[PDB]
DNA sequence: TGCTAAGCGCACCTAATTTCCTGACGGCAATCCGC
């Protein structure tokens, strides 16, 4: 085998479904809840933007109407629900084109070896701590009392979680919840249960009328501030929350240094510590290069991001 | 024999065409048509005899089949192109050629005399229309075929008509310039295609679909039509869409 | 190059390569004839094809359409630079004439009527045309649609040089009114409700009556919960059959309606509703008087 | 003598699919309840992680990537997806819409003729209908479904409902009922017994709450916009035709290499699948010399490559001589 | 099983003015050529 197909490519195996955001109360969280939507909010400014010299003289007390947008809190609830739910897929029924057949045999011959050593337990275990940290509720897990991340698969709601007892850049691999959906869904990326449908609700008890962050939609050409509306109800994309769940990544070849996860990409870009930590030898490229166009038993940590990076997905996909 | 007319209600076609050179929207004239001609002649194959000569143009729902981007402008998709026979008939992937199709609902009154013209013949087309295309589309389905007696059995609907004098009385230069213009004038007016006229002579040449029959090469002539509700038609007959030969052209006209 | 290449670059109006790419041999016309100027139709003789296409075969032969294509145009060849090239001298207007002396598979041929027999027209498409359109709709507001369909590659394989400079051309937007145009509310306005209960199994129907009382605030509820705020005008309902009425009582014999009862359109045929056995339960009239009167207030 | 193909031999199709539209229900009101499913408009964040030369990497690797793209969700009380499409089955003899030579018109007929009498095009309607009763026509919303339901009504009569993960997508079932009932009718309606043959599916896939729902994309060329830009269909979401189509026709497992690759492939004239970019029927099992094998040079062909000439006659197309000029 | 018939529903004057309306980075890879 020389060379990728000229036409490859990898669906998800982690499919999420875009949140719906809620209103409680705590002690009331399990009987009540009201529709959170978002308001206009027109704001007057300073102009605080940094001025060349022939520009601030002129606009430096000059009024700054600007339009935005925002979501809060009512006065009576003191907890914002979050509901999504994951689709979890097999791993070898994920490649979505391949031109050649011997490269999809030999894909499914490194995945099966992969499920003879670790059965997706180690990556799924990591997709369980963060469910159970709940990473996804970015900046909305800032001045938060109590965070409860409840979990349910088919008709059983496993035990909820103390989501604030849960270190970010740690990995729990003994609590007796985490293993128990992590085999579900282990067994799942093998290909011993065809799929697996896994609902999320979080409580984050934040307080009265205080703010909630709900996902930015992107502009394109020359704008405000427009944020997610899911249904009516304010909302996040499910990109966010997915980007939150493959935060995994401790195999960097600089993580002793940099002693916390990333999301795992193809060359390893990070935005919040702004490095690229995989641009070399140590990325997806590179590392299916030399796994199956040039056969090496790589180190288990590279395989562990190989097969992040396949229930990611994407056109990797030679000339 | 016997004058009537037919009206074939609410004919859903699915991806039909819609380039003609110079225009992307309404096909041809000359396709509805050939669908009236396709019907008759299977029909007169079933040992039924009836003459279209007449056929009305109701248009009901279009969608155009693309997206309207931003700025207001229409953006035309296309399937992709599988294998096309030629040189290139082993590659994977295919040449894309100029093509745009569209989706109609629309409403045929037609103009039939034949020696009878019964409800038979209603279920005659009905049993016809379910193995023919209109333009190069697929008919989804139809609501019914029924006979008409005057202009108030006729459903609503928006018909095609041949306005040739707002092209005619237009402001000048050549006939291109007089479409333009007459298009700024009403935005209520539609370039269509109408028909055929000849580059070269009848004769035979090597090539051609039926080797039989005459052939001559032809461009595309197109003129003006317009929009009239089927209340504020006066007597029909301006709204039936008749065959009209000369020596050279092979016009679609409403006399 | 411009002095050796002019005997096998033809001249053209008309090409057979602009439908389809791969139609064998140079085929094509050149319309010279006159102009009507009051016909009430557009041909290639009747707009004013400024500047003819040259359509060439091989691409070794392409420096005809390659001078002509430099502005100062060399179209002034109807100023006088010279002997910068000798048979070039205005041999770019004596060119071979594209000829039309076949078809094929990829030329679009259809029938006409002629007089009870038939002529089968193989329709060449006309370059200058599609440019001169193009040139003439960038310079105006009519409707307009730009086809981004020809990569350069198709359209150096077209062989023609209007086609070249213009691959992706701006043509004529014919579409029906803009009330006449498909989108969800014309369409969810065509598809009509039917029930979430089935009589048959309704808990307290003899047989397709209502013989509980109570049954009549269930009946009442869905018929106003499904469909509250679907109201229909009288083109948008749905026609009444006889059939229908027939095929429900078929559904337990009682051949004649049976008296002191209505069929009832559970979900009403005006605030949307299909004219189904689902959608009939033979309520008594009292009952579907007041069930009448209670959607009538809403 | 037959010494060639026609010069303008042409072939209409004989199984026509309809475009298809998407609906979204609950599945214990899937008879009663259906509301519509739109398609929405998602921007996206990204970063540049395709391959780019190792100068431009060096230049772009921490980059943001806007991206425009639309996508079709479930709502967050619908859990299952409708799709509803028809098919137009037609003759074959009488879709040929064009043919120049009376004699191969004569002998194409024969061999038409002579098929209805072997295995009247009943083995090959039977293959259309498992790759209705398998649901094939669900893409990538055929992965991760609980219950998948198709429902076939041919003119008005209802027929038993199909539990379509039941069916393996590489083997072909000749022994359920209902795909029978619907075969010889398909199989009769290309013999030319019956003049049109109309088909109804209705199909049930219970996904989930407010899952991802893939419909088709379309090709639109605009140097403006370059994202994904789905299929609105009378404003709600749906397929394709040809995407449909495409999936019905994968009923060919009789090319030269079966045995090896164990898996249908779509009925085309080289055996052109687009998943597997070498041709699977180059030059000794192409249609081309297996109809000239045929009709020319007279000779009885075994009744694979009869399957699979009359499953081309089926699919329809361009069919003549290499045009000369 | 009915719930009325008839006429008509103003004439004037106007609808403010100032200062401004962000800074960033970026917007994919593949494939669509006959001869």
């Amino acid at each position: 085998l020389k060379s990728r197909p000229e036409n490859l490519s990898f669906a998800r195996c982690l499919n999420t479904t875009e949140a719906k955001f809620w209103q409680t109360d705590f002690l009331k969280r399990h009987t009540f809840k009201l529709p959170l939507l978002i308001t206009d909010k027109a704001v007057l400014a300073s102009k605080g933007h940094e001025m060349p010299p022939d520009k601030l003289e002129k606009e430096i007390m000059d009024p700054n109407p600007q339009k935005s947008q925002s979501c809060t809190l009512s006065t009576e609830c003191d907890t914002l629900r979050i509901d999504f739910g994951i689709k979890v897929l097999p791993v070898k029924e994920s490649m979505y084109s391949c031109s050649d057949y011997n490269y999809r045999t030999a894909i499914y011959q490194k995945i099966d070896e992969y499920i003879a050593e670790d059965g997706f337990l180690t990556l799924a275990k990591r997709y369980v701590n963060n469910i159970a940290n709940a990473r996804f509720l970015w900046r909305n897990r800032k001045g938060a009392e109590i965070i409860e991340t409840i979990v349910t698969i088919e008709d059983k709601e496993y035990p909820s979680f103390n989501s604030k007892s849960f270190n970010l850049d740690t990995f729990v691999e003994d609590n007796a919840t985490i293993n128990e959906i992590a085999q579900q869904i282990a067994d799942t990326f093998a290909g011993k249960r065809e799929y697996l449908n896994i609902y999320v609700t979080c409580f984050v008890k934040i307080g009265c009328a205080m703010e909630v962050y709900p996902s930015q939609e992107m502009t394109f050409d020359d704008k405000g501030k427009k944020l997610f509306k899911f249904e009516g109800s304010a909302g996040m994309h499910s990109q966010k929350i997915n980007n939150a769940l493959r935060t995994i990544d401790t195999w960097y070849p600089d993580y002793t240094t940099y002693e916390f996860p990333i999301p795992v990409e193809n060359y390893g870009a990070a935005r919040s510590i702004g490095i690229p930590f995989r641009p070399d030898t140590k990325s997806f490229y590179k590392l299916i290069d030399r796994m199956i166009l040039k056969n090496e038993d790589l180190p288990i940590e590279d395989k562990h991001y190989v097969m992040a990076i396949l229930i990611r997905g994407g056109m990797f996909s030679k000339k | 024999m016997m004058k009537g007319y037919i009206l074939l209600e609410k004919v859903n076609i699915e991806n039909a065409n819609a380039f003609n050179n110079i225009i992307v929207g309404i096909p041809a004239i000359t396709s509805f048509l050939g669908f009236a001609r396709a019907l008759e002649r299977k029909l007169n194959a079933k040992e039924i005899a009836i003459r279209i000569n007449g056929v009305g143009l109701e248009f009901h729902e279009y969608e155009l089949k693309g997206y309207k981007n931003k700025r207001g402008q229409y953006v035309t998709s296309c399937p992709l192109p599988g294998s096309i026979p030629g040189q290139n008939e082993k590659k994977l992937d295919a040449h894309i050629m100029n093509q745009a199709y569209i989706d109609l609902n629309m409403s045929f009154l037609l103009e039939v005399e034949g020696p009878h013209v019964d409800m038979s013949t209603c279920k005659s087309i009905k049993s016809t229309m379910e193995t023919l295309r209109i333009a190069g589309g697929i008919i989804r389905n139809y609501k019914k075929i029924r006979l008409i007696d005057t202009l108030a059995d006729i459903p609503y609907g928006y018909f095609l008509t041949l306005r040739q004098d707002n092209l005619n009385d237009a402001a000048g230069d050549d006939m291109l310039d007089k479409m333009i213009h007459a298009l700024q004038q009403e935005d209520t007016l539609v370039p269509i295609a109408v028909g055929f006229k000849a580059l070269s002579e009848v004769g035979h040449v090597e090539g051609q679909r039926d080797p039989e029959k005459d052939h001559c090469f032809v461009e595309s002539i197109f003129s003006l039509g317009g929009f009239e509700c089927s209340k504020i038609l006066e007597d029909i007959n301006s709204c039936l869409w008749r065959y009209k030969t000369e020596e050279g052209l092979y016009l679609c006209t409403i006399i | 190059g411009l002095f050796q290449s002019i005997d096998k670059n033809h001249l053209a109006t008309h090409v057979a390569k602009f439908t389809e790419t791969n139609s064998p041999g140079n085929i094509g016309a050149y319309d010279i004839l006159s102009s009507d100027m009051n016909c009430g139709y557009l041909d290639t003789a009747n707009a004013g094809w400024k500047e003819p296409d040259i359509v060439t075969n091989d691409a070794k032969y392409k420096r005809p359409q390659g001078f002509v294509a430099m502005e100062m145009t060399v179209m002034e060849h109807l100023s006088a630079e010279l002997r910068h090239y000798d048979e070039i001298r205005d041999g770019i207007l004596n060119m071979p004439s594209m000829q039309p002396y076949r078809t094929n598979q990829f030329i679009k041929q259809v029938f006409f009527p002629v007089g009870g027999s038939y002529h089968l027209l193989s329709i060449l498409p006309s370059t200058v045309l599609n440019y001169e359109v193009s040139d003439r709709l960038y310079r105006s507001k009519i409707p307009k649609i730009r086809l981004r369909l020809l990569s350069s590659n198709a359209a150096s394989t077209t062989g023609s040089r209007l086609v070249s400079k213009n691959k992706w051309p701006l043509v004529f937007q014919a579409l029906p009114p803009k009330f006449l145009e498909k989108n969800l509310a014309k369409a969810l306005d065509k598809e009509y409700l039917l029930p979430d209960i089935n009589i048959d199994e309704l808990e307290g129907v003899d047989n397709g009556c209502l013989i509980d009382e109570a049954l009549l605030p269930l009946i009442i509820d869905e018929g106003k919960r499904k469909g509250e705020g679907n109201y229909r005008p009288r083109h948008l309902r749905d026609e009444r059959k006889e059939e229908t009425v027939q095929a429900f009582l078929d559904k337990y014999g009682y051949c004649n309606i049976p008296v002191g009862y209505e069929v009832h359109h559970i979900v009403p045929l005006s605030q949307g509703g299909a004219d189904s056995i689902k959608n009939m339960i033979m309520l008594s009239i009292e009952h579907h008087e007041r069930v009448t009167e209670a959607h009538a207030s809403y």
